[PDB]
């Protein structure tokens, strides 16, 4: 039984999925992450917390590399 | 007692009479106005019939032929269904018994007022060296460049003595900016 | 010559085939007490000789879960010894045998995945779908 | 008796102890509390069938009036039973069996077996009888 | 037949017309404000370690975060009454353990809500339903009221439907709404 | 696998490109309420799927 | 009145006057009375019949008398706990009216601003016991409804002023044992 | 026993110490002899373990974990300078001269 | 999987085939250690020569008293083995079960005490002892089971 | 006969009491398991004063 679930690993910034666990510390096998407080919280409510110039730095598009383990290729688009 | 016995038993099938069914298992609107004290005197009289017609029933299923079935059979059934009248009665008074039980140790909780070497609790305002301030921005800014600016600048250590800054939004606003983001 | 082909040798055949309960009691960390580490990097104060409040510790924190206590809270430092733990309780606290359900269909985009998790993502009911895309007219 | 403990079984208990999946449960102290409601709802509303059997207490008069019982209600509670809601107060043995339920098949014919029960003879100081005016 | 309740006035697709907007052109259409163009005031709580907060950080003067111009240096003051039952570990692992015991109720015997193999086990034959429940009772009544004539009209024997399968499916049990079924019980037709 | 999925809804009706091998010679009068309600159920069960 | 003479280790005893609030609380005031006033005397040899047919033997028990207890808890600048009939360590509680008490009425009542006040030390609003404390800061708001106030130090407050300023040794205990050597009626 | 004119000094000194981690070591606890039966030969510094005999004094030559720090500390006395002249107040009003106007 | 142990290939594998050893499970035979159990000593093996404690006794949740009527799955192999088996005493006399009917050990009456050698039991808790303690209204308002009609 | 404004706060009594008498009981196991710490920590100030003399 699991009392307090806990929150996905790195679930810091506020209108795009945290990164998928391997990469920031945890199972690998998964390649997309998601975290149920993001996708709860409705579409103007992640649009109210942010402004524009925010998203663009969220946005971010690092495309082979991943952003956390630096120098390793990132892991959502690999082949596994 | 000798007599004593005589209430396990009914009377008219004592004195032979055709017995006389039920007049009604007692009903719920009538029942919440009894008190707990006599909820349980008019228990065991239920208690004392479900008895009285259990050994009864039992004596006319030994002797299935001689007498038969057990006449007015539905009387049994008005009094287990009468019970549970008492047993879901109860339960709504013990419900909010104890709802208002949680609700008043809940917030003694949150009050700290409890600690077990027994004694009363170190002040409230003792512990905390923290200073909290509601800065009010107009634009959001980055965190982090909050953190920059508005940090210490004598303490070296990454944390720059800030314990943690937050940004929040007011209600007026996150509706101000729901429906601004419906009318939309 | 065998032996009790009697009743009980024939309710023993049918009885014992009850599902027991079951309850994913998971691993317990015996040398790594996780509790007992409330009480790491706590300045001393030469008074009351007891910890002094830290307001920053309890954000080095790493809240390690448990079963018999919330969220036992452990230093940054000293988080990588509960690395099972972490990967325990995230877990779904069924053999995944019983919800090979959700990894074989096309239930494997709809459902969060992550360390064997296998939680529903969020989905739209059909009030939303229909709402969401009416409103724009598609 | 199956001792395997079945899944559903605790399910079924919980949605009547506190409505389960809609109200949140009584924090654990009250539950290990003769407060909780079926520990209130016993130690003030008993739930108990003491039938007496009257093949042995009719016109012939008996020191040893018969019962049946529940299967869990021991002796020294029978005791405490009859002395506090039958004002029988001269039980000096009681003498307790154990019986399967009766059993039989109805005119359907699945095999429909009563609840079981326990025999607790008990023996009254000074002979009970009962009338039977025909 | 909901077929025939149907009304129709084009009779092919845009069965029934679609009346005009309120604007000549489009540019013409009032514009709002755009959510992202509110900018209302952030509020940003900031604690330190320190009792010397609102007195420091109006020292710096802030006027500007390059966007800001902020409004206001207000002070919380969220320590005000802190039990120390929210520092003391000995205190707060008395609730946090609390917490569990009243979570692990709530989620450990994880039963479905609901499962196709439950309208399985609540549903059973009538060559056995009948079995789970019965007595002579039921051709009693039926020798009952043919002399003595009392109109009855509920069940004597009180049915069980579920043939004691509610003792293996929670009670909490219930079919979820289903979407789109592909039946005729919307449409009631009384014709064909 | 592959399955041609870019001619479901690129027919000219309801009832085409829909491989329904369970017909009938005479499907009756509710067997065709039947059958109608179902070709555009499975067109519109797909869709609301597919949108969600 | 009361009164209650305090050894702080190898220091006299003194007397410290308690002005017990009979009037408005009198279940935990006359606790204290009963508690100080030597009230419950047990004594007995196991020889002459204590053991054999009497079976009380409650005299190998805690004996509900303030002699010869501890001061155990102090914390400086805020007050002065002492006295407990069960535990040396400060823990458990011990009365006149078995483990513990609440008296509704006496437990809403109270209110905790005066300096020097004397009320009993909980683990729960539920539980009442020996347990005493002197509050020693002026002020306290958050005892409001925890505990009871039944009663003031008149005098003697020297040794409540004096008990504080005692070190505390490793174990959040006062480095030089503090006893209650005598207490009785005023 | 600690005097009183030394204890001032450890309280407004600066460093003070974290002095918690004892608790972090781990623990062995079991049946004394299925304990001690494993520690049939010189098991001690075997395999993870390490029999910690508390320290009050640390060899200063090669040390990583006290050479990474003394450093750190003389890049906090370093630091410490600026707040003692004041060029640290203003390069830290530099700042918020170079956000606002933007 | 024989070798679940602490790897160690060119040292010695202590404990290798001594009681506590690990490499060989968890729900293992071997583990007569583990003679430690909570339900007391004298219900497993009488309080006397006679076998008298011997049963399965089942115990009220308020009641601190142990019985050893569980239903974990380690423990049921030998709860059945005292309901359709019983115990033959090595004095002669079967125990708790000797006939036919096999007893129900959830339907026993609660484990009310201990027993004693001098006594029967110590009576270690009477709050498992139900004494059915409503008042007999005697006194006023008299109350029939069942109500009248309008 | 039922007094609603009288009974309620008796049993409110019962179940409070029934509650505050657990939640000592379980301050206990855990002042039992952290007491023992927090003079281990204590008992480590009082040596590293006395190392720094």
């Amino acid at each position: 039984v699991a009392p307090w679930v806990p929150p996905p690993r790195h679930d810091v910034k506020v209108t795009m999925p945290p990164p998928p666990g391997g990469e920031v510390g945890g199972s690998y096998g998964v390649s997309t992450g998601y975290s149920d407080r993001l996708a709860r919280t409705p579409y103007w409510k992640r649009m109210a917390l942010s402004t524009y110039a925010l998203r663009m730095k969220e946005n971010e598009t690092r495309y082979p590399m991943s952003p956390h383990r630096e120098g390793e290729y990132d892991l959502r688009y690999t082949v596994t | 007692n000798v007599a004593a016995l005589y209430e396990f038993v009914d009377g008219n099938f004592l004195n032979n009479k055709r017995p006389a069914i039920p007049g009604g298992a007692w009903p719920l609107e009538s029942l919440r106005r009894k008190s707990l004290a006599d909820l349980q005197q008019i228990w065991l009289s239920l208690l004392k019939e479900r008895n009285m017609l259990s050994t009864i029933k039992e004596h006319y299923l030994r002797h299935q032929e001689e007498l038969g079935a057990m006449p007015a059979p539905s009387r049994l059934k008005m009094v287990e269904e009468s019970m549970e009248n008492v047993k879901r009665v109860v339960k709504e008074r013990d419900a909010e018994a104890t709802a208002e039980a949680v609700r008043i140790f809940k917030e003694r909780l949150a009050k700290g007022i409890y600690r077990y070497p027994p004694g009363p609790p170190p002040p409230p305002g003792a512990h905390d060296p923290t200073s909290t301030v509601k800065l009010v921005l107009s634009r959001r800014v980055d965190e982090e460049r909050l953190r920059e600016l508005l940090g210490r600048f004598n303490v070296f250590e990454a944390h720059k003595g800030i314990v943690k800054l937050t940004m929040q939004l007011p209600e007026d606003v996150l509706t101000q900016k729901r429906d601004a983001e419906q009318l939309w | 010559f065998k032996q009790g082909q009697g009743m009980f040798s024939h309710q023993l055949k049918r009885i014992l085939n009850k599902k027991s309960l079951h309850k994913y009691n998971w691993d317990p960390l015996h040398m790594y007490d996780p509790r007992k580490l409330v009480h790491a990097n706590r300045y001393v104060d030469h008074d009351t000789y007891e910890e002094k409040y830290d307001p920053h510790w309890e954000h080095n924190a790493h809240l390690v879960p448990d079963q018999q206590f919330y969220n036992i809270p452990v230093p940054k430092e000293y988080k990588d010894a509960y690395w099972w733990r972490d990967l325990q309780a995230r877990r779904v606290q069924c053999p995944t045998e019983w919800v090979h359900f959700r990894m074989h269909t096309k239930d494997k985009l709809k459902y969060d995945f992550q360390d064997l998790a296998f939680r529903k993502k969020f989905e739209y009911s059909y009030e939303d779908v229909v709402a969401n895309a009416k409103d724009m007219c598609s | 008796w199956n001792p395997i403990a079945g899944k559903i079984g605790l399910v079924n208990r919980k949605a009547e102890e506190w409505g389960w999946p809609h109200q949140r449960p009584p924090p654990t102290g009250l539950r290990r509390s003769p407060e909780y409601f079926p520990f209130f709802f016993s130690r003030y509303f008993p739930d108990v069938e003491v039938r007496l059997v009257l093949d042995s207490v009719l016109n012939n008069e008996t020191t040893r009036p018969i019962f049946h019982i529940p299967q869990d209600m021991s002796k020294q509670e029978l005791v405490n039973y009859l002395k506090n809601i039958y004002n029988i107060d001269n039980v000096v043995r009681i003498r307790v069996r154990n019986m399967r339920g009766r059993r039989f098949k109805n005119e359907v014919g699945e095999i429909k077996s009563l609840p079981d029960y326990k025999v607790a003879v008990v023996e009254l100081d000074s002979p009970v009888s009962i009338v039977f005016k025909q | 037949s909901v077929l025939s309740k149907a009304v129709i006035q084009l009779g092919y697709f845009p069965n029934i017309t679609t009346t005009a907007p309120r604007f000549t052109k489009a540019d013409d259409v009032p514009r709002p404000v755009h959510p992202d163009e509110i900018e209302g005031p952030w509020e940003v709580r900031v604690t330190y370690d320190a009792k010397d907060g609102l007195a420091y950080v109006q020292s710096l003067s802030l006027t500007s975060i390059d966007g800001a111009a902020v409004l206001s240096v207000e002070e919380e003051f969220p320590a005000a009454a802190q039990p120390y039952a929210a520092v003391d570990p000995v205190y707060q692992e008395a609730v946090r353990r609390e917490m569990a015991q009243e979570e692990t109720l709530m989620k450990w015997p994880n039963v479905p809500k609901w499962k196709y193999q439950y309208d399985l086990y609540t549903k059973k034959h009538l060559a056995q339903v009948v079995q789970y429940n019965y007595s002579n009772v039921v051709d009693y009544v039926d020798r009952e009221v043919l002399l003595t004539g009392r109109s009855v009209w509920e069940s004597p024997i009180d049915i069980d439907p579920t043939c004691g399968g509610m003792k293996s499916v929670p009670a909490h049990a219930k079919k979820p709404k289903r979407y789109m079924t592909h039946g005729l019980a919307e449409v009631g037709v009384t014709d064909i | 696998g592959f399955t041609m999925k870019y001619k479901r809804g690129t027919g000219l009706w309801d009832e085409d490109h829909v491989n329904d091998f369970d017909a009938n010679k005479y499907l009756s009068a509710r067997s065709t309420m039947r059958w109608y309600y179902g070709m555009e159920r499975l067109q519109t069960r797909n869709n609301m799927n597919a949108r969600r | 009145h009361a009164f209650m003479d305090i050894a702080i280790g190898s220091q006299p005893p003194h007397r410290v006057t308690f002005e017990l609030f009979t009037k408005r609380c009198p279940i935990a005031s006359e606790n204290f009375l009963k508690l100080c006033t030597g009230e419950n005397v047990l004594p007995q040899v196991s020889s002459i019949d204590g053991i054999g047919e009497p079976s009380f033997r409650d005299q190998f028990l805690p004996q509900l008398t303030y002699r010869n207890t501890t001061v155990h808890r102090v914390c400086k600048g805020y007050l002065v706990q002492g006295g407990d009939i069960v535990s040396g360590q400060g823990t458990g509680q011990l009365s006149i009216y078995g483990e513990s008490f609440d008296a509704p009425e006496e437990v809403k009542a109270s209110k905790f601003d005066r300096m020097g006040l004397l009320g009993t030390a909980v683990s729960a609003p539920h539980l009442n016991g020996s347990q005493f404390f002197i509050l020693t800061a002026d002020k306290a708001p958050h005892l409001n409804g925890t505990c009871i106030c039944f009663g003031r130090v008149v005098d003697g407050w020297t040794v409540v002023k004096a008990i504080e300023a005692i070190p505390l040794t490793a174990a959040g205990e006062p480095a030089e044992r503090v006893v209650v050597v005598e207490c009785g009626k005023l | 026993e600690i005097p009183e004119a030394a204890r001032t000094v450890m309280r407004s000194h600066p460093l003070q110490p974290q002095l918690g981690f004892v608790h972090a070591l781990p623990t062995d606890n079991r049946d004394a002899v299925v304990q001690e039966w494993e520690r049939m030969h010189h098991l001690d510094w075997q395999f993870g373990k390490a029999v910690y005999e508390p320290r009050s004094a640390e060899n200063e030559r090669g040390n990583l974990t006290w050479l990474r720090e003394v450093r750190h500390h003389e890049a906090r006395e370093a630091f410490q300078a600026d707040v003692d002249s004041g060029e640290a107040r203003r390069r830290h009003m530099a700042k918020i001269k170079a956000a606002a106007q933007v | 999987v024989f070798h679940n142990a602490p790897s160690v290939y060119p040292f010695t594998k202590p404990f290798h085939d001594t009681p506590y050893d690990q490499d060989r499970g968890r729900f293992d035979k071997t583990k007569n250690i583990l003679r430690e159990n909570k339900w007391p000593a004298w219900m497993d093996h009488g309080a006397d020569g006679t076998g008298f404690g011997i049963g399965l006794n089942r115990t009220h949740p308020l009641s601190k008293l142990r019985g050893n009527l569980r239903r974990n799955p380690s423990e049921i192999p030998r709860v059945l083995n005292m309901m359709i088996q019983g115990v033959w005493h090595k004095s002669g006399n079967k125990l708790y079960f000797r006939g036919g009917k096999p007893p129900n050990p959830s339907t026993h009456p609660y484990l009310t005490g201990e027993p004693c050698p001098v006594y029967g039991w110590k009576v270690t808790d009477p709050g498992v002892i139900r004494e059915f303690n409503l008042p007999q209204p005697e006194d006023k308002t008299r109350y029939k089971p069942y109500v009248a009609l309008q | 006969t039922y007094d609603r404004e009288k009974e309620m706060p008796l049993l409110v009594v019962r179940r409070l009491q029934a509650m505050e008498n657990y939640f000592v009981d379980s301050l206990q196991k855990s002042h039992e398991y952290h007491k023992a710490l927090q003079m281990r920590n204590a008992q480590d100030m009082q040596t590293f004063q006395k190392d720094v003399l």
